[PDB]
RNA sequence: CUACACAAA
DNA sequence: TTCGCCGTTGCGTATTTGTGTAG
DNA sequence: CGCAACGGCGA
């Protein structure tokens, strides 16, 4: 997001000719360069899961309908770890209440 | 409304002893002691009311519904 | 049953009249040529492989649309460490040089080597079929014999007669739907055993189940 | 909702729903009361107190009563934990207020409209608390080097309670749910309270999973409760394939029998009055709260002559004649008299 | 597009930061701010929901075209009136908006902020999370 | 609470917890969430609905019209022969709607000022849940509702409007 | 029907003399074809029977609540300790002939119940003559319209 | 002499005689049927559905091996030791694993027919010369139910994010909360397996209720092409 | 006759 | 200039039975 | 609810 300095709204990328302008509404630009010349992207399955069930996976130790099973918990040393089985993957996660939260 | 006065499988004559079994039955149940009521054994009650160790008999007996009990 | 044949589906197909396009649960039945080969399920599963449709989009990890132009410049800060194989692309193809009227746009796409290796696709002919496919484009790649493949496409100037990003993006979808191998229409290709009758040098009719 | 209950056939089929046993509806509750003790909470933090930007860097939990966002919270489980134990006290927080706590977003919603469906749950409470206690100490001996270090492990403990002298109270008219709701032997759980509890689907249930730690149940069922009215009054309907269970739950409700008490003072229309009814032999719970319609006829399961193929029965006429189904049909005729222009005679 | 099916207001899709600006809180990046919760925040969340509310600004409204860069609440205001006295709309509007948020005057950022958690769950339920 | 080590639970059997099922059934009374919850509409939310909602204050052309209604009674329901008690066994009979008369008392105010109060007053029937408090069985013994003409063990839960009796469903929303 | 949801229509009724008999001289008053059962799984109705069978000789009424625990083979125990057999069955003689049946017959007490479907109600007959349609000319509809 | 033989003795009869004849044999051969059971006699009994106690512990063990291969699945599965083949999602694959892993097999039978008198069982008998019934129905009311299926798979988890009912713990991997019924309809289900299978029941209602609108209209349409 | 509701196969 | 698109309209969504209720 | 003309305006 580029935003205006005098007006505080979003500028439009305007690539011409040969660089960037960052054309306002008001008129005001900043241009820029580098990072700025970047125009789209798409990035195949890389970065999921732990990212978008951050809360979820903060959550589960106190959830008590979520999964339990008998194995010691190594920073904690319960003897039973949250398990949780995310995605279309099915990756599982044993985390525990105090904090560990074996990837 | 009442234990017929015979057995609707058999036609035997029930009812003879409809009256005698539904008043000895609320006596016998109050010395035995809703649902634990239904549970006392009534074949030594009908046996001696003379009525035969029939399915039907004992059946149509002891599972009629009287209308005076529920109206 | 399960590729839509639930319900009426197919009998509406059948009974509509509903064209190719409108089809959920098209197949073919392919035999291979030479019967005689037509017994070794590694010959059709090989073959199998060959004629399933494969699109570019199906071997890219990841793809930037970048500003970025080059010269024989102005580079994206994070793609900096690129430069050392474009010298070696350029220095290793002496032929195909950069475009005297190279266009301000760039296309840099991480190839996947597990899909790569798992498809016996090569670099040569995934830059052979885009060359081919999309003439007013300049393909620059890495080095195969390694890091990841990275390959940079650069709009020659003819894909501009809509903003230029307009061009741009729909430029990337075409590369993307692209197809590398494969016969259109084919999503999947799967080997099945078939059963066939045949009539021997006896005449007698035998019921070949190893088809 | 009755798992069973439902039409057998047309478009009907699912569309009517029955509602559970101990299914209630709730009436609105007392928001207003219950957003000033949450807005004079210390936990809750205000709306106009907490930016955007404090929610997600702090990771404050926002709380919403009745669908409306009051403010947000340190931690939802401990709020939402707070208000469940103020609702089991039943004083502050009314018992059929709904406490639900949505782990995937982090928010505490309480809800008391109108028309929240209802049902009673016996409380399942555990010593979780003590056996991680005993886990904490036994780690403890372990770093020490303890070669005893399994002693300081205690057994998990986890049941209701429910007691069979509290089954006989009930039984007796002395105790009631009202008393077990206060007392905090059950609570009412809302379905969507309902995905915060891991319920033990039967007493067997929470007895055979009573020293496991990995099926922490918040609750206990009774498997009857699964059922509506008319689904009970088949028995063993475990037993019977459940379609027939939903066809039983049909025909139950259109058997002839004792339609009305009244009736003799009643004009009705297309009633159907059966003289003799019968409870059943193998009666069902059904029968404590409803009539038995119908007689306990004596079957046999056997080739006649073909008379009874593809659901066709052979009757004795006798049965018949002896009163057996018997009853009168009622039909009435209502002709209005219109103006001055028309009468009788 | 936030639609409001009420009496008055009705098939008309007025874009979501028309609305917030309506409200007060003019600054832009506060509009995208009350759906982000986050401006100066990282993870794929955040830089997808800022993307796809870039686009969602940057869109020629085919009936909003006037006020779509406009910056004074009055214009989009009386667009909105024209469409459909200033204090009148923008008050027969919070009674349309949002009630159980409140009524009155005083309730409108809170209204704003409730407005940008929706947009936020349903730009969620995009994500496919 | 005790502890939950120590609850005496191993004789409890899967028949005694049909006690539980028998303890919520009959809090609720099987038909009991909708006769409250119509006894709610008339104790307090018919109230609401007008006390609230109906403080109408419009402004015509200039003339400005408020008035708005401070008492409201719903009465059992009443039939002409002296405003005798209309039983539902006469209702379902006759034909007539078991409906209870509603109560009203509004107060004018035009602005000058001229503040008229109008006494309570007859503005409608309201249509009777059987069984709820507004009903004539409401609070009756088995053999006094057998005397009106009224099944004993029913629990009532429905309307009589023009003799038929009518189910209010529970509508899905 | 019963209670496990199997419909029937009366299709026969026969006197008592030709109805078929116990060797202690227990009568049915439905005769339920078996095949009824195998493939409608209605053995909540046959479980009810057989428990029922010892309730008449004992005289109780006991619960049959679904989800209360059951075991058939105690249940048949039950019959035996009755004085019946583990099966609910017996030897059966033909009403008709007299002649007994070369299998035990399965009989005992089952509750059923009467559907208000009355073919007395349900069945029509029209003759060439009625109401017709002041439209289409052609008769008025059903039974109701006393033609159709 | 069953309805709708084909080659059958009524088909031969009519293709020789006459369709009329072979009415004419059906009534007759009907007639002597009925005549014969009206001595022989036949029935069906709560008996003829029950297993021994040898038959239930062997019914136990197959079901208890069932379970077995879908727990060391679902070790596999911990470990991470499932590998999806292309165009198969890991969690596609193991739900394919545990519905192939929880099929009965072929010799569930054996515990039935040890428990069976095929000479006087009138449901073994019913089954067997076509009257009525199935194996299946067979080995639902005597054995056990098995994996409830609907649209060929196993219950979906719509009750909650990763649940499937109240009564399973977010994200369980036990058969059982999946609609694996271990009990049969002699033994009786429990709560939560009576749930899924008042689902399966209530999904083949609504099959039956749709589908007769859907080739009606289909009927119609075909019909009217097709008259003229 | 036009709704609508409850049912049957 | 010849086509896609897109609101925008219509059409249609098993059969045969009963009973009500009201307008 | 879906399906299909359609006919008027963008290409
Ligand atoms: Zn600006
Ligand atoms: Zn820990
Ligand atoms: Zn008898």
């Amino acid at each position: 997001m580029k935003i205006c300095k005098a007006c505080s709204s979003c500028m439009v990328r305007t690539y011409v000719d040969g660089n960037i302008i960052f054309r306002c509404s008001c008129g005001e630009s900043v241009q820029g360069d580098s990072q700025n010349l970047l125009v789209s992207s798409k990035v195949y399955h890389t970065g999921e899961m732990e990212d978008k069930y951050k809360i979820f996976i903060k959550n589960a130790p106190f959830d008590p309908t979520n999964c339990q099973i008998k194995k010691d918990c190594p920073n904690c040393h319960l003897d039973y770890l949250t398990q949780i089985c995310i995605g279309s993957q099915k990756i599982i996660i044993l985390v525990c209440r105090c904090g560990y939260m074996s990837n | 409304m009442l234990i017929p006065v015979v057995c609707f499988t058999c036609g035997f004559p029930i009812g003879t002893y409809a009256a005698i079994f539904d008043k000895a039955r609320t006596e016998y149940i109050k010395t035995k002691m809703l649902d634990a009521s239904l549970q006392i054994e009534l074949k030594d009650l009908i046996t001696a009311l003379g009525i035969p160790m029939r399915v039907c008999c004992r059946t149509h007996l002891i599972t009629t519904l009287d209308y005076r009990k529920y109206y | 049953r399960s590729t839509n044949k639930s319900g009426i589906v197919r009998p509406q197909e059948i009974f509509s009249a509903k064209p190719v396009e409108a089809e959920q649960s098209s197949e073919m039945l392919l035999r291979l040529k030479n019967p005689e080969v037509e017994t070794n399920k590694t010959y059709a599963q090989e073959i199998a492989n060959s004629i399933e449709l494969i699109t570019f989009e199906r071997l890219i990890l990841q793809w930037h649309l970048l500003y970025e132009t080059y010269s024989s410049n102005v580079m994206y800060p994070d793609f900096a460490s690129d430069v050392e194989w474009m010298t070696d692309f350029l220095e290793n193809h002496p032929l195909l040089q950069p475009p005297e009227d190279i266009a301000n746009w760039c296309i840099r796409l991480e190839l996947n080597k597990t899909t790569m290796i798992l498809k016996s696709i090569s670099l040569e002919s995934i830059i052979n079929s885009l060359r081919a496919k999309h003439p007013n484009t300049y393909i620059m790649h890495s080095v195969e014999n390694t890091i990841p493949i990275i390959i940079r496409i650069y709009l020659r100037e003819s894909a501009f007669r809509a903003t230029d990003e307009k061009i741009a993006v729909n430029v990337v979808d075409k590369l993307l739907n692209s197809t590398i191998r494969g016969i259109p229409g084919i999503k999947n290709a799967n080997v099945v055993k078939l059963m066939r009758h045949r009539v021997d040098a006896q005449g007698k009719l035998v019921r070949l189940d190893n088809i | 909702i009755c798992v069973a209950q439902s039409a057998d056939t047309g478009e009907k089929v699912g569309m009517s729903k029955q509602l559970a046993i101990t299914a209630n509806v709730c009436t609105a509750g007392e928001v207003l009361s219950l957003k000033q003790r949450l807005l004079s909470d210390p936990a809750i933090q205000q709306l106009a107190d907490v930016s955007n930007k404090d929610i997600v860097r702090k990771g404050l939990a926002r709380v919403f009563i009745n669908g409306e966002w009051i403010g947000c919270c340190t931690n939802a489980f401990e709020l939402a934990q707070r208000y469940r134990m103020l609702r089991r006290e039943g004083k502050v927080v009314h018992p059929h207020t709904t406490i639900y706590w949505d782990s995937m977003v982090d928010e505490v919603e309480f809800w008391l409209d109108v028309g929240r469906l209802t049902r009673p749950l016996l409380i399942v409470d555990n010593n979780i608390e003590k056996y991680n206690q005993a886990c904490y100490k036994a780690a403890e001996a372990r770093k020490k080097g303890d070669k005893d270090w399994e002693k300081h492990k205690i057994p998990f403990i986890q049941n209701t309670r429910f007691t069979p002298q509290m089954a006989k109270d009930i039984l007796a008219g002395t105790l009631t749910l009202e008393d077990l709701v206060a007392q905090g032997i059950c609570e009412f759980i809302t379905p969507e309270e309902a995905e915060n509890c891991l319920v033990a689907f039967s007493i067997i249930e929470l007895r055979k999973h009573k020293h496991d730690v990995t099926r922490r149940f918040t609750h206990v069922d009774v498997p009857q409760a699964i059922l509506g009215l008319a689904a009970l009054v088949s028995p063993y309907a475990n037993c019977t394939q459940p379609a027939r269970v939903t066809y039983e739950t049909n025909q139950g409700r259109q058997t002839g029998g004792w339609y009305c008490f009244s009736w003799p003072y009643r004009v009705d229309m297309n009633r159907f009055f059966q003289f003799y009814n019968e409870m059943p032999l193998v009666k069902t719970i059904a029968h404590n709260y409803v009539i038995p319609n119908g007689l306990n006829t004596i079957v046999a399961y056997m080739i006649y002559g073909g008379y009874n193929q593809e659901d066709s029965v052979i009757v004795s006429q006798s049965f018949i004649d002896r009163g057996g189904f018997a009853g009168t049909f009622y039909r009435e005729e209502k002709v209005e008299l219109e103006s001055d222009i028309e009468s009788f005679g | 597009t936030i639609e409001i099916n009420s009496t008055k207001f009705s098939k008309l899709r007025i874009p979501w930061y028309l609305i917030f600006r309506m409200f007060g809180m003019t600054g832009d990046d506060s509009i995208i701010e009350q759906v982000v919760f986050d401006l100066e925040s990282n993870s794929l969340v955040n830089t997808f929901m800022i993307e796809i509310l870039e686009k969602s600004i940057h869109v020629l409204d085919p009936i909003f075209q006037p006020v779509q860069h406009e910056l004074n609440r009055e214009k989009i205001i009386q667009f909105l009136s024209e469409k459909v006295l200033n204090e009148r709309q923008l008050t027969i509007l919070d009674k349309i908006l949002l009630p159980h948020m409140g009524q009155t005057a005083d309730t409108r950022v809170r209204k704003l902020r409730f407005l940008g958690l929706l947009i936020h769950k349903i730009l969620l339920v995009i994500m496919n999370v | 609470y005790g502890p939950i080590e120590t609850v005496d639970n191993e004789e409890l059997t899967e028949a005694d917890m049909l006690s539980f099922i028998s303890a919520a059934v009959n809090s609720t009374g099987l038909i009991g969430y909708n006769i409250k919850s119509f006894d709610d509409l008339m104790d307090n939310g018919i109230p609401q609905i007008v006390k609230q909602m109906f403080n109408v204050d419009i402004t015509y052309k200039s003339v400005q019209i408020q008035f708005n209604f401070t008492d409201v009674n719903i009465e059992r329901p009443q039939h002409r022969n002296n405003k005798i008690n209309l039983l539902p066994n006469k209702a379902r009979l006759c034909g007539l709607s078991y409906s209870g008369p509603v109560n009203l008392a509004a107060e004018v105010i035009l602005t000058e000022v001229k503040r008229a109060s109008i006494p309570p007053f007859q503005v409608s029937t309201f249509p009777i849940m059987r069984g709820s408090n507004r009903c004539h069985t409401h609070h009756l013994s088995k053999t006094a509702k057998k005397e009106i003409g009224e099944d004993p063990n029913e629990p009532g839960g429905y309307f009589i409007a023009r003799g038929g009796e009518w189910v209010v469903d529970l509508l899905e929303n | 029907s019963s209670r496990s949801g199997n419909k029937g229509i009366a299709a026969l009724a026969l006197p008592t003399s030709d109805m078929p008999f116990t060797e202690d001289g227990l009568q049915p008053d439905l005769i339920v074809n078996p095949h009824s059962h195998p493939s409608r799984m209605t053995n909540g109705q046959m479980i009810e029977t057989t428990v029922g069978l010892a309730n008449a000789l004992q005289g109780v009424v006991t619960d049959g609540t679904a989800f209360l625990p059951i075991n058939v083979q105690l249940l048949s125990e039950r019959l035996a300790q009755e004085g019946l057999r583990f099966n609910g069955c017996q030897k059966m003689f033909n009403g008709q002939t007299g002649e007994y049946f070369d299998a035990a017959i399965f009989i005992g007490p089952t509750y059923h119940q009467r559907l208000q479907k009355f073919v007395l109600d349900d069945r029509y007959a029209v003759a060439s003559y009625g109401p017709t349609d002041a439209l289409t000319g052609q008769p008025l509809d059903g039974k109701r319209s006393h033609g159709g | 002499v069953g309805a709708g033989s084909s080659g059958g003795i009524y088909h031969l009869i009519s293709r020789r005689y006459g369709p009329q004849q072979a009415l004419k044999m059906i009534f007759a051969t009907q007639q002597l049927a009925l005549n014969y059971v009206r001595n022989a006699g036949f029935t069906v009994s709560t008996a003829d559905m029950l297993l021994t106690p040898e038959a239930h512990q062997e019914v136990q063990e197959i079901i208890n091996e069932l379970l077995l291969e879908s727990e060391e699945i679902n070790n596999r599965l911990l470990h991470g030791d499932i590998m999806p083949p292309i165009g198969l999602t890991t969690h596609d694959f193991y739900e394919k694993l545990q519905l192939n892993a929880l099929k009965f097999p072929d010799r569930i039978l054996k515990p039935i027919m040890n428990s069976i008198n095929p000479e006087t069982n009138g449901l073994f008998q019913m089954v067997a010369t076509g009257a009525k019934g199935s194996n299946p129905n067979m080995i639902h009311i005597m054995a056990g139910i098995g994996q409830i299926e609907i649209n060929t798979q196993r219950i979906q988890p719509q009750f909650s994010f990763g649940r499937t009912l109240v009564y399973y713990p977010r994200f369980a991997l036990e058969a059982q909360a999946y609609g694996f019924i271990c009990n049969s309809y002699i033994a009786g289900l429990t709560s939560p397996e009576f749930i899924f299978g008042e689902m399966n029941g209530r999904f083949d209602l609504i099959n039956k209720a749709l589908s007769t609108s859907s080739t009606g209209y289909a009927n119609r349409k075909a019909i009217f092409g097709l008259q003229s």
